[PDB]
């Protein structure tokens, strides 16, 4: 149901399975708990909040928003979002 | 792929529900994209346009792909208007992160950030309708 | 509506959704659900406010304006029966930045 994602720097962030699904490299590393040695929880906060908009808003009518992006994460974000193929 | 000429007149209505600025893209007879005038964010427009043509939306200044009513291209097909609803779609996060970066830095200067080279190539692979219409070309 | 919240309490933070007319104690079970631990035992913060067991989170100020899929709302959470430990909530790292970019 939960699983436990963890960031480089120890935080703990909790999300339901199925969101975490949304990622093909997480989706592999659970087959629980996932350690991610090179993500810090600022980043990793914000790939469960594309987690949870994703599962929000895909499949939906009502106009959605935009999912947004400080200057500052954008490059630590980038590399996350490519690591986890989502 | 390309409009069918049918000559049936056809009105249509653009709803825009996107916070871009949005660059409606009539396919032409023989294929060719053609640019119509762009719709701003919060606003709407009524076009006559005509049975069987083709339309696709993007974003104005970039070419970010968008939706309408859902499915990626827009055939007017009763009692007046028919509605094309655009959206944002669910951009993937990778997809996402590459927009805000591209649109925070000359492209000149992709070169001198740091990160893995797999990601400059991606970076200045730029959406665009060409190659668009060639992974929906073959369908 | 359902309402998207993030619920904080040392190095630890759940996210999940709930309704606007859940009440706290409501969020208490899932938390208890999730961390093995009774509502009692347990206490819940708006910032430094401590939340009233039989309100509503719509009327504790998460709402569907306020705690958006994308930009969810935080909860602070607290432990022991015993006396209880005070509400910390350790902050996230910080991005180094920037440059050459503005
Ligand atoms: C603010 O301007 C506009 O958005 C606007 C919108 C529509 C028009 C006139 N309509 C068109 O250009 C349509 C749209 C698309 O169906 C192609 N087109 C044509 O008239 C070309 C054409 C000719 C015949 C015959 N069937 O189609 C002129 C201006």
């Amino acid at each position: 149901m939960y699983v436990k994602l963890i960031s480089s720097d120890g935080h703990e962030f909790i999300v339901k399975r199925e969101h975490a699904l949304t990622s093909g490299t997480i989706k592999a590393m659970l087959s629980n708990e996932v350690n991610f040695r090179e993500i810090p929880s600022h980043v990793l906060s914000k790939v469960c909040m594309y987690f949870t908009y994703k599962v929000r808003y895909t499949n939906s009518s009502t106009e959605i928003p935009e999912f947004p992006i400080a200057p500052e994460i954008a490059l630590e974000l980038l590399m996350a979002a490519n690591f986890l193929d989502c | 792929l390309r409009s069918v000429n049918s000559r049936e007149p056809s009105q249509v209505i653009f709803c825009n529900r996107s916070p871009r600025v949005v660059l409606p893209v009539w396919l032409n007879f023989d294929g060719e994209p053609q640019p119509y005038p762009t719709l701003p964010p919060g606003t709407g427009r009524r076009i006559h346009s005509y049975r069987g043509h083709l339309w696709l939306f993007r974003d104005a200044g970039t070419h970010d792909g968008l939706l309408v009513n859902q499915t990626e291209l827009f055939v007017p097909s009763d009692g007046q208007p028919i509605f094309a609803n655009i959206t944002l779609p669910v951009y993937t996060l990778k997809e996402r992160c590459l927009q805000v970066v591209r649109s925070l830095v000359k492209p000149e200067n992709y070169r001198r950030l740091d990160i893995v080279r797999s990601l400059y190539e991606d970076l200045e692979d730029h959406p665009n309708v060409q190659k668009d219409l060639e992974r929906l070309t073959q369908e | 509506m359902d309402v998207f919240l993030m619920i904080r309490r040392h190095k630890t933070t759940i996210f999940t959704d709930a309704k606007e007319s859940s009440t706290v104690f409501e969020l208490k079970r899932i938390v208890e659900g999730i961390l093995k631990r009774p509502p009692d035992e347990q206490r819940l913060y708006k910032d430094d406010q401590l939340l009233d067991d039989g309100k509503t989170l719509g009327e504790c100020g998460f709402t569907s304006q306020t705690a958006r899929p994308q930009a969810p709302a935080t909860v602070g959470l607290a432990f022991r029966a015993d006396t209880f430990e005070a509400l910390c909530i350790e902050p996230f790292s910080s991005p180094p930045e920037l440059p050459d970019v503005m």
